[PDB]
DNA sequence: TTTTTTCGATCGTATGTTGTAACTATCTC
DNA sequence: GAGATAGTTACAACATACGATCG
């Protein structure tokens, strides 16, 4: 079981396995990552019990199949000590693996393989493949409105659902909701499902600059993402997801529209005497013409009047700015629609060149 | 498959079984409009407390309007029914205890209901929450804003702050009395279309001690036990009904004095295997009966005719002192009987404490 | 090793300085003092420059080391002071004032100062290197037989007029605490030029800021004074000190001479002193204790120490000083109706 | 864990349960220390746990058995106190409520195990009460205790009971003659001590249980005929407190037992210092003491950190004190 | 859509104020005569109405009239203050505002004038719940503050205040009301409302309020649910007055002359009325104290139970004082007994029969 | 010539270390 | 003269140690 390792390569895959298994084991093998040869590959594993990773490596010198368990910080402190541009020569030897870097002969102990907590077979209930932009721009968009820590469990994460040809991001926290639609072209089965807060974050910060699609496969329990060289596979939570639908306003009688960056910088602005803690703004919108607000603990008040495109009736909102100003950020366009019904309802903000994705706001009652 | 009292949790005023002052004010209170910003829902293990104030919320967020009797089909009934509607928010008050939750919750309270009228808290379990969470709740449970009720139900009111119960409406539940649950069995039951017999049911609803859950747990361990059939026999085994005449026969060999006879009978009973717990109570029961008998000759029911000439006898030998007496001294070791290396040991211990206590 | 005590420090560094020094004790004073003339002294054989540090893990050694190794732009005669930790050295510091102790030269002048190191702790290959060329200072707190005689020798001292009835007051008021008896004797030296120092001046100007620990406590009750005794409980309530520790250490004496009373009755007191191990000094103590109290006492007194740490333990009470104070009065030769023993 | 014989009617119920969906999501398992009830219960997860089960019994090839085996499932959960301590604390069973609002990795059920329920505090039944009620789907939920009676009334309430009982003494005897090698009064009297359970007995053979027995029952023996039992503090003093306690308590009782002319007696290779203890003590006396012992030894087992030597040493100096003449002795009180 | 009587009742006057008439002579003679200080705390009860007194007092200082003991409540600074917006009145929830970083956010912000009104007055409830360092913090500042600011404190708990914030500051302790002037005003309210209600109903609501205004006013809303709209006798006795029926007393009679046949028809009636065992128990226990109250101080027993005075007094002519006690033990025993009994019925049964075994005068006959 | 105290759960203050995001400076196009 | 890449500073989140109250 002769192995040619590069210190090159070897490094990014080992750094990115290793980056999810923290200091506290909570098990004997669970710090331990698994190595495996199949046919020309090398698969480097590493999981926590609620979330896996594997990294797989070319290989060109002849090998046989084999698995083992290599502890994670011996062998990344073996790595790291060796001068850059070592070749590493990893052999198995018994209970006990060998490896000879140079004329330094070292045995690293070997737990059996048969006992790591890896998923053997894999059944798809819906798979697809898209480009990274599409699911980075997704991602950003709908990533900021879900819940941190809250008792609705199935408020801490963000739904993805399939419908037809179109890929839906919902994300909501009880106060603000962000839903992005983006087509795919390929025909799926209507199916939803929720994934948590790491998940999304992980696989946010593993996806980079778009070079080549990744493949996403859901099935009933799980979900699992593999682009380029390497497969992230994680849990879903399974609680059930409220109808976003059914929270947007119904026929929104009043219609505004204004410019993106006007609107920011009104935003910005107001928020400088705002309050610090909740953050409340008032706005006061009449015909072509929108009245900003802004009152302080300290008895400091601020006011701001912008030119808009507005014919309805006189109205008065109040609002958080922080929420305000990140759909803004987010949405980055030049023309932004805002759609309202009363002054107690919730307020719906979209681009006037497109619906691709919108949000929700639900104003502060004083 | 769920277990019968996760299957049957009543839907519908008209399904909740006894609470009928409860019911009553609260229909009162909505036809009214008169609706308070604070309920706590206090009362004993299994009475329905969790149930009354989820009926409560879907009354209150019924899309048809604020109705004492809830149309169960609008949407906003179906997500409170399934647990995943927005505007209502289900504290548990035990795996969130921390101050930092009570804070956070309450610099919520200011947003308007996502869909909703109402932003209804329910929290359960409220008796297990830190001081500072109580005196955090206070000020926005005193003047809440008009979009938001909450809701309170607790097994234990006493534990509370007095200031907490002060700024709340408290609906006071009672117990079930044994032909309320024994109907009740009955109709799910028969609902269920499992065979049952008449003394089978009035021994679990005697079981029951007052609660709904654990007579619905009891039937599903008779189901489990006896081959899906609610047979007297299979309930008895499990409860260890006692049926001859040990009782009896003990508290004559007490009263006698005849130490011997007693450890005969107590081995005899323990080679057969009783619950001890169930032949204390019975013996509480003749010595009750007997009492009752000394007090008036026609106290004795026709139920324990097969001895009565027996229990007439004892009648007219104990004075009733020392049945006082023998009654206590059953009484403290049914009380500590838990709390012995061996259940056998007390009763020996309680038994021979008794045989000692011959005042003649 | 050169031991000596704080009252012949002058002498020794007048005769002569030595390569390191190292202060050991208890007492804040006396330390102080003995850190303020050796520096005095150093500083009129020309050592300037003075560093201080505290020896802590989380203290970095490769600065001290540097300044060890380093010399000064324009002086010399460095000065180098550490504050050992209040628990005492551990491995890593052993190993650490090994290191040190070789780079020590003849301008550096090292100053240890800590508390009393135990029978392992004095056990160091550093300490054992250091001994040949080391002067090391005693500096125990004197017991209150020995108070009066340093009282009134820094009455002495300073030129004051201190009666024995005022050198008790001072005693009794500041036991324990010798940093107060030196502020309380500067007060009263500037209240009053003359240095006329009468009982009723001293009385006028003196507070309760006494010292104890639960073995003063537990000598108290043996001996019998309950005056002394509830006034050394009432400081440790004040200073806030935990009952648990007081029980702990009033048990082992209790159960002592509740064995040495039972067993009295067939064996010679001598031989059960010998088998039992009790320092020589608390022979007489322990004697007079069992000959001051039959079996009919130290009976009450378990149930009182059993009653007191279940109402401790179990219901969480806050009554658990008066019960220590009616196991006291009980311990010595009263009444004790015994309603409270709970029979 | 041992699977002793008698544990097979009992799984063959349970387990048919579970073979038609209509097993409870909370069973709790009341046996004496040493019935095998872990065993039991260790069977029921490793059938629920294997993805292919040969009708009763496990397959133990598939990757659940394989994991099983290897103590690293994924889905399997269980809840026992720290190393050292003796209680199971609060944020164990808020990690575990958390966890289990996810899937399943392996997409089957979701075992968690109470190692003994009576060791939870408040705190912890409180919080596992609102998860016990409605716990997600394909989640079980095993408890075991010994007395159900000090678990808490709500979460009693909400689960399955199931009784274990001991086999009769003559199979139990014939069992552990089969097991240990001693003499028939001994086997005897271990059984009865043990309140029936075999297992019980065998640990009280297996170790050095029965030499300490031996030194209390000759420190009794020396103490009985003298007014000196402040001597059997060296043989009480010791981490194994509340079992000697009890050995002392059923003596007491056979006392009383060949004092009232009883048969049976707990304690059947000791007959002399049994007569002794009857000849020497009144009736009232050996009530007293033996109230005395069963709360000493029930304040041992409950309080925490309560110093165990001055406990025994008061109640020795109390039983000498009430030997003496004119002794107002206690009387329960409730 | 009706308010909560609670909050829509909120005395916006000293005038509106129940009682408390120490306390608002000492602030309308402070006011009146100029003598303001900086710092006043308020304790007591619940419900007593410490926060309205500090909101009176805050309306009283910040009035464009001037400095009045008797606000014009028409004013917009009156009127601002009444809905919660007035500008120069700052509220702080020590309850959630506990950590020191808000008092030293607070403190930092208290040299600015106030906008509008004359004073800036710091409005601080549930102060107890603070921890050391806010309170050292707040030590100096409370010492010297600046003129144009005042503190307001109330709490439930004084007594764990450090006690140089309390020698820093102008106590004023509430006491409970009375039941007369609970009763009365709740009689008032109920005639603003315009919902009939009766003398008895009004009396047993004012007795279980047991102080606390807010009580009453709770049970109030309770009783006008349950009624459908009346505040009846009935509609009381249905939740609060489930006790307090002349069943209790007749048993009490019965016991004390040894009439079991009697006492076992009472409590066959009871049963078949549905009468929690629990509370008869606590009535009978209630009545044999007043009894003895009766027995030691002619004067313990009021108007409350008039209706049955005569006969209560007679019991306390007959009975002997130790007779009395033995029955009180008893019943507490009994009591105590209760929740391992079989059944409750069976174990007041049996705690009846132990007393009729034991009575002083006529014990039950011996068998012979 | 030397001796070391209950435990669990919850709340508050202050310091030190690491990682990510936002803003600024320099080199090459 | 402007844009892209690399480096520095500031803010937020996490981890460790110490002190205090009530059950
Ligand atoms: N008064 C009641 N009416 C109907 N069902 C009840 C009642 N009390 C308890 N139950 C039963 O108990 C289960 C719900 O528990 P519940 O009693 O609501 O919890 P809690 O202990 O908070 O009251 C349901 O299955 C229901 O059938
Ligand atoms: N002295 C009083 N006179 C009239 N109503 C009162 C009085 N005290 C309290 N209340 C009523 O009780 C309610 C609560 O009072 P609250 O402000 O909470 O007092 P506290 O601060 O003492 O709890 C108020 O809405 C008020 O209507
Ligand atoms: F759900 Al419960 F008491 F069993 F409130
Ligand atoms: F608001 Al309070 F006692 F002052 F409840
Ligand atoms: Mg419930
Ligand atoms: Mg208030
Ligand atoms: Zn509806
Ligand atoms: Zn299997
Ligand atoms: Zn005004």
């Amino acid at each position: 079981m002769k192995f040619t390792v590069e210190r090159e390569h070897l490094l990014k895959p080992l750094q990115q396995v290793s980056g999810p298994l923290g200091g506290r084991p909570t098990l004997p093998i669970l710090g331990n990552l698994l190595l495996q040869v199949a046919d020309g590959t090398l698969s480097l594993t590493g999981t926590d019990l609620e979330m896996e990773m594997v990294a797989r490596v070319a290989l060109v010198q002849p090998h046989e199949p084999g698995a083992t368990t290599v502890p994670a910080r011996k062998f990344f402190d073996i790595c790291r000590g060796l001068p850059e541009g070592a070749e590493i020569a990893v052999q198995l030897e018994g209970e006990r693996m060998l490896v000879r870097s140079g004329r330094s002969r070292f045995s690293l102990s070997t737990l059996p393989a048969a006992d790591f907590p890896n998923l053997d077979d894999w059944q798809s209930e819906v798979e697809f493949t898209l480009p990274q932009a599409t699911m980075k721009r997704l991602i950003e968009a709908t990533q900021f409105s879900m819940a941190h820590q809250d008792v609705r469990y199935y408020l801490n994460g963000m739904l993805f659902e399939t419908e037809g040809e179109e890929l839906r991001t919902v994300a909501t926290d009880g106060h603000r909701l962000a839903v992005c639609s983006m087509p795919i072209g390929q025909s799926l089965p209507s199916h939803s499902v929720i994934v948590p807060r790491k998940g999304v974050i992980e696989l946010m910060r593993m996806l980079d600059g778009g070079d080549n699609p990744l493949r996403v496969q859901i099935g009933s329990n799980n979900i699992r993402a593999h682009v380029g060289d390497f497969i992230f596979t994680s849990k879903l939570v399974d609680g059930r997801f409220p109808d976003y639908r059914r929270v947007l306003p119904k026929n929104p009688d009043k219609h505004l529209e204004a410019g993106c960056d006007l609107l920011k910088q009104a935003f910005a602005r107001a928020a400088i005497l705002s309050n610090e803690k909740f953050r409340g703004v008032r706005l006061y919108v009449s015909e072509n013409q929108l009245k900003i607000t802004a009152n302080n603990p300290e008895q400091e008040e601020a006011e701001e009047i912008l030119d808009v495109t507005y014919s309805g009736a006189e109205m008065e909102i109040g609002f958080n700015v922080s929420y305000v100003l990140d759909v803004l950020n987010a949405l980055k366009c030049e023309n932004v629609r805002m759609m309202l019904t009363d002054s107690v309802s919730s307020v719906q903000i979209e681009d006037a060149a497109s619906q691709s994705a919108a949000y929700v706001v639900m104003p502060m009652r004083l | 498959y769920q277990v019968l009292a996760r299957k049957w949790r009543p839907q519908t005023f008209a399904d909740v079984v006894g609470q009928e002052h409860v019911l009553t004010a609260l229909a009162n209170g909505l036809s009214l409009g008169r609706i308070h910003h604070a309920y706590l829902f206090s009362g004993t293990r299994g009475v329905g407390k969790t149930s009354i104030a989820r009926l409560l919320a879907k009354g209150l967020n019924c899309e048809t309007g604020i109705t004492a009797t809830p149309c169960g089909v609008c949407d906003n009934c179906r997500e409170i029914e399934q647990g995943r509607f927005v505007d209502l928010i289900e504290i548990d008050a035990a795996s969130r205890t921390k101050v930092e939750d009570t804070r956070d919750l309450l610099d919520n309270v200011q947003y308007a209901p996502a869909r909703g009228r109402f932003k209804v808290y329910l929290i359960d379990e409220v008796h297990m929450l830190s001081r500072h969470s109580f005196n955090a709740l206070l000020k926005t449970l005193e003047e809440p804003p008009e979009h938001v009720k909450f809701l309170l139900a607790t097994t234990d009111p006493q534990k509370l702050p007095v200031t907490i119960l002060s700024r709340c409406l408290q609906f006071h539940l009672k117990a079930l009395d044994v032909e309320q649950i024994r109907h009740q069995l009955e109709h799910i039951l028969n609902e269920e279309h499992i065979a049952h017999e008449p003394r089978a049911l009035q021994l679990l609803a005697r079981a029951a001690e007052g609660s709904l859950r654990d007579a619905l747990s009891l039937t599903d361990q008779a189901i489990a036990s006896g081959d899906g059939q609610v047979s007297t026999q299979a309930v008895s085994a499990m409860l260890g009904t006692l049926d001859d005449d040990q009782a009896l026969s003990l508290v004559e060999a007490m009263v006698e004095a005849n130490g011997e006879r007693v450890m005969a009978l107590i081995n005899e009973a323990a080679a057969r295997g009783i619950e001890w717990e169930a032949l204390l109570v019975e013996m509480l029961g003749l010595l009750h009966r007997i009492a009752m008998v000394q007090l008036s000759p026609a106290a004795l029911g026709n139920d324990m005719a097969a001895i009565e000439l027996r229990m007439r006898e004892l009648a007219r030998t104990i004075p009733p002192t020392d049945i006082q007496l023998y009654y206590q001294t059953l009484l403290i070791g049914r009380k500590e009987l838990p709390y012995a290396p061996d259940r056998r040991m007390g009763v020996e211990m309680t038994l021979l404490r008794a045989l000692a206590f011959h005042p003649r | 090793m050169i031991r000596l005590y704080p009252e012949q420090l002058r002498a020794q560094l007048n005769e002569g300085l030595r390569a390191a020094y190292l202060l050991l004790g208890n007492d804040p004073l006396l330390l102080q003092e003995s850190q303020d003339a050796v520096r005095q002294v150093a500083a009129a054989q020309g050592f300037e420059e003075h560093h201080t540090f505290s020896i802590d893990p989380n203290t970095d050694w490769n600065a001290i080391f540097s300044l060890c190794q380093a010399m000064s732009l324009f002086a010399s005669r460095q000065t180098l002071l550490l504050l050992l930790p209040e628990n005492g050295p551990n491995a890593a510091i052993n190993e650490q004032l090994l290191t040190l102790t070789g780079l020590l030269h003849d301008d550096l002048l090292l100053i240890v100062r800590g508390n009393k190191l135990s029978k392992a702790q004095e056990n160091a290959a550093w300490f054992t290197a250091l001994a040949n060329r080391s002067v090391q200072v005693t500096c125990q707190t004197p017991e209150q037989a020995q108070l009066p005689r340093w009282v009134a020798a820094r009455a002495k001292q300073l030129n004051l007029e201190l009666d024995d009835a005022a050198n008790q007051v001072l005693c009794y008021c500041y036991e324990g605490n010798l940093l107060a008896l030196a502020q309380a004797l500067e007060r009263l030296s500037l209240l009053w030029p003359d240095g006329k120092l009468t009982l009723p001046r001293v009385e006028q100007a003196v507070n309760d800021a006494a010292h104890f620990t639960p073995f003063h406590w537990v000598d108290a009750l043996l001996m019998g004074k309950s005056k002394r005794a509830l006034h050394i409980l009432q400081q440790l309530r004040l200073e806030g000190s935990e009952p648990v520790i007081l029980l702990r250490t009033l048990q082992r004496e209790l159960l002592l001479l509740v064995n040495l009373k039972r067993q009295s009755a067939h064996t010679p007191l001598r031989a059960l002193f010998d088998k039992h191990r009790v320092w020589q000094n608390r022979r007489g103590m322990m004697g007079e204790a069992l000959n001051r109290l039959s079996q009919t006492q130290l009976r009450q007194a378990v149930q009182l120490l059993t009653r007191t740490e279940l109402t401790l333990k179990q219901d969480y009470g806050q009554s658990v000083w008066a019960e220590l104070e009616g196991l006291s009065l009980l311990l010595c030769h009263k009444p004790l109706a015994d309603v409270f023993i709970d029979g | 864990m041992r699977w002793y014989p008698w544990l097979r009617p009992d799984f063959e119920k349970l387990v048919a349960s579970y073979q038609a969906g209509r097993g409870h999501h909370a069973l709790l398992i009341q046996a004496l220390p040493g019935m095998g009830d872990d065993a039991l219960i260790y069977a029921l997860s490793r059938y629920l746990l294997c993805q292919q089960p040969q009708g009763h019994k496990s397959c133990g090839h598939c990757r659940g058995c394989q994991l099983m085996q290897a103590g690293t499932h994924p889905d399997y959960y269980t809840l026992a106190p720290e190393k050292g301590k003796n209680t199971l604390g609060v944020d164990a069973v808020r990690e575990v409520t958390e966890k289990l609002n996810e899937h399943a990795r392996l997409g089957g059920a979701k075992v968690v195990w109470v190692t003994d329920a009576a060791l939870l505090t408040d705190a912890a039944a409180n919080a596992l009460l609102k998860t016990l009620e409605e716990p997600p789907a394909e989640t079980w939920f095993f408890l075991a205790t010994r007395e159900p009676e000090r678990l808490l009334a709500t979460l009693r309430s909400r689960c399955r009971l199931h009784y274990l009982a001991p086999p009769p003494e003559q199979y139990a005897v014939t069992w552990l003659s089969r097991e240990v090698t001693m003499s028939q009064d001994a086997l005897l009297a271990a059984l009865r001590l043990s309140a029936g359970s075999p297992g019980a007995a065998l640990a009280l053979f297996q170790g050095d249980n029965w030499q300490a027995r031996e030194t209390l029952c000759q420190a009794l023996a020396y103490s009985v005929p003298s007014g000196d039992w402040y001597s059997l503090l060296a043989a009480l003093n010791h981490e194994q407190a509340p079992a000697r306690l009890h050995w002392l308590a059923t003596l007491l009782m056979d006392a009383l037992k060949r004092h009232h002319g009883a048969a049976q007696v707990t304690n059947v290779d000791v007959p002399g210092l049994v007569a002794e203890l009857a000849n020497h003590l009144s009736p009232s006396r050996l009530q007293a003491i033996l109230g005395d012992v069963c709360h000493i030894r029930e304040q041992l087992m409950s309080v925490t950190g309560i110093n165990r030597e001055l406990l025994i040493t008061d109640l020795l100096l109390r039983i000498e004190h009430y030997l003496q003449p004119g002794v107002v002795l206690p009387v329960p009180h409730l």
